[PDB]
């Protein structure tokens, strides 16, 4: 499978719905997930629906649900620098070839 | 003339052999093995420097007094000569004294 | 064997350097070496010279006859160039003649036409074209392209410039490239004549003045094998030129060349061309 | 030393200041290695600087090869046929920028 | 000369004292330079790639 991921807007609403299944108290974006079981449940649901699972080195930075929302609102350009240089609409006098 | 005219055959080094894929396995047998062993007693080689370091003179003294009764005659004479010379040098020659 | 690998590779590169300085390869068209895409190079040629061609015209300006015929022949296993080139050479001769008539008023039409066909001659046009990278883009059948196809292509480029962006811009183009080539070049190195004193008397009679009388101004070392004679032409007690030589006859001839320059307003002290 | 090497007289290409000025460099040819340390300083020059150099004087056609080699180099082809080869192995950003500007600013 | 010796006495004392104090601060100020994490972790990119 592929890495590429771009944040759906409805994701916002999606998050709340998932939180509802595993938590009723408002100010919901500031729920604290230090209870490990609930954190696992929420993150697994988001991963299996949106096809993007949090990295190990970022799983401790996010202790509040606001941080889950913040992390899921960043895109990932899963392309080598070849594709981005090509897509940068180079001027007329520049040609790049890549032998792969 | 001090240069060749044909490239040597390109050596193939298998960087993922056995003896390269384990270099250091059990090199921490103490800090996480209840200290039963010591890495000293993992290193193969001569009986007189399994886990020991010294200069040439000390090394040859150790070779003498630890295996210098099983070593062939001419080698032993060379060794005693070497001790005599390195003694003279280390103890009477040099800039610093 | 010394164990190692660096010196072997440095030596291989040195030997290939020597072997490619000894037996250089047969020169091949720059459109068969690596790093070549035609469209980008044409557009860069346009931008280099500070003009904005019509890309279709500038593409048609390099499609010589020879390449078209050769490709047609190979197709057993496209517009032409003559039009743009003919328009270009027509405009080139007209505008060069107009320029030189404006700057130099006192020259006959034979000298002006000689200077025109020099500045559109094969050698000078080829020089400018080679040092404008035209033959790299030129399509032909034999590389290096012969001076003929090369001249035709350069004037085809000027023709496309005309038909794209106007006589005035094309005039400044010709001014910037062709007319510059007569800088430093003295007159009679461009206008190859013989027997100068004849043309001198012809011109002075056309101005209703006597045939000029020649005398000896300065003389040093008359007998030896390295003499210097100064011959001065005169026009009834007034002097119109003098010249040095190693014979009184060559001195006469070159004083004639000097006077002929002075009358035609083409001396070395002339006001430089105003760019 | 002067005697042991050639010489010349001061010269332009085509009297290159009278009518106008034409940039003498037609072409630059960068060769870089996608995965190789020696080309590191060159690699970023294809990411950061080359786009602005390409736009900053448009008469030069810039090619970049991106082969799976281990060595870079830059070929500077000029109007009058001269080819200036330059080596950029084991170099950095600022010195490669200075080199390419120096190539594109001389006959 | 402008000022007899008795007049110049100590007139530029303040300037000399502050200059010597600047010397003393410069002398006393020597110490090893700092050491940042950025240097040690930016040496770690002599193995960049494209992919």
């Amino acid at each position: 499978r592929s890495r590429a991921y771009t944040p759906p807007e409805d994701l916002q609403s999606r998050l709340e719905s998932y939180v509802k299944e595993v938590f009723l108290p408002s100010n919901w974006q500031d729920i604290s997930l230090e209870d490990s079981r609930l954190k696992f449940n929420l993150l697994a649901h988001l991963a299996d629906d949106l096809g993007h699972v949090v990295p190990n080195s970022r799983l401790h930075q996010m202790c509040r649900v606001r941080d889950v929302l913040d992390f899921y609102n960043v895109p990932i350009q899963d392309r080598s620098k070849f594709d981005e240089l090509s897509a940068s609409n180079l001027p007329p006098n520049l040609k790049i070839t890549w032998s792969y | 003339i001090g240069i060749r005219l044909t490239l040597p055959p390109p050596k193939v080094v298998d960087r993922w052999n056995e003896k390269r894929a384990m270099f250091g396995v059990y090199d921490n047998i103490g800090i996480l093995g209840n200290f039963e062993k010591h890495p000293k007693e993992l290193i193969r080689g001569p009986i007189w420097l399994r886990g020991w370091k010294g200069n040439e003179l000390q090394r040859c003294i150790r070779k003498r007094k630890m295996v210098g009764s099983r070593m062939f005659a001419d080698d032993l004479h060379n060794l005693n000569k070497r001790i005599r010379y390195l003694y003279k040098h280390f103890n009477r020659h040099g800039k610093f004294r | 064997v010394k164990k190692g690998f660096r010196a072997a590779f440095r030596f291989q590169k040195e030997l290939e350097r020597q072997r490619l300085l000894r037996c250089p390869p047969p020169p091949v068209r720059r459109s068969e070496k690596p790093n070549w895409d035609y469209h980008a190079e044409i557009q860069a040629f346009g931008h280099r010279l500070q003009e904005n061609f019509s890309l279709d015209l500038l593409k048609t300006a390099f499609v010589n006859s020879c390449y078209i015929k050769s490709e047609e022949a190979k197709r057993q296993q496209l517009k032409s160039n003559q039009e743009l080139s003919e328009q270009g050479t027509s405009f080139s001769q007209t505008c060069l003649t107009q320029f030189l008539e404006d700057e130099y008023p006192d020259m006959p039409t034979e000298g002006i036409k000689n200077l025109v066909d020099f500045l559109t001659g094969e050698e000078v046009v080829c020089h400018v074209a080679r040092n404008l990278a035209v033959e790299q883009l030129t399509l032909s059948e034999e590389f290096p392209v012969p001076p003929a196809v090369l001249q035709q292509t350069f004037f085809a480029v000027i023709g496309a410039l005309l038909q794209s962006s106007g006589p005035e811009r094309t005039a400044l183009f010709i001014r910037d490239f062709l007319i510059t080539q007569m800088t430093g070049k003295e007159l009679f190195e461009m206008w190859k004549i013989i027997n100068p004193m004849g043309l001198l008397v012809e011109e002075l009679k056309k101005r209703n003045v006597s045939a000029p009388e020649s005398r000896l101004t300065r003389q040093s070392g008359g007998t030896t094998a390295l003499p210097l004679y100064f011959v001065g032409l005169y026009c009834d007690k007034k002097l119109i030129a003098e010249g040095p030589g190693e014979t009184v006859l060559v001195a006469e001839e070159e004083a004639a060349r000097v006077a002929l320059r002075k009358l035609y307003g083409f001396t070395e002290n002339r006001r430089p061309w105003n760019y | 030393t002067a005697r042991g090497t050639p010489s010349r007289f001061l010269a332009s290409v085509l009297h290159n200041g009278l009518g106008r000025y034409v940039q003498q460099l037609q072409r630059l040819s960068f060769s870089v290695s996608r995965d190789g340390a020696s080309s590191r300083g060159a690699r970023e020059f294809v990411e950061r600087e080359v786009i602005d150099f390409a736009r900053r004087n448009p008469g030069v056609v810039i090619y970049v090869n991106s082969r799976p080699c281990c060595v870079p180099r830059v070929v500077a082809e000029y109007l009058n046929g001269a080819v200036r080869e330059e080596s950029i192995h084991c170099k950095s950003v600022e010195e490669i920028s200075t080199l390419v500007q120096k190539l594109a600013d001389q006959s | 000369p402008y000022m007899t010796r008795e007049q110049e006495r100590g007139h530029a004392a303040v300037r000399r004292r502050e200059a010597f104090e600047a010397i003393k601060a410069a002398a006393t100020s020597k110490f090893p330079p700092h050491r940042f994490i950025a240097d040690q972790l930016d040496h770690l990119n002599v193995t960049k790639k494209w992919s």
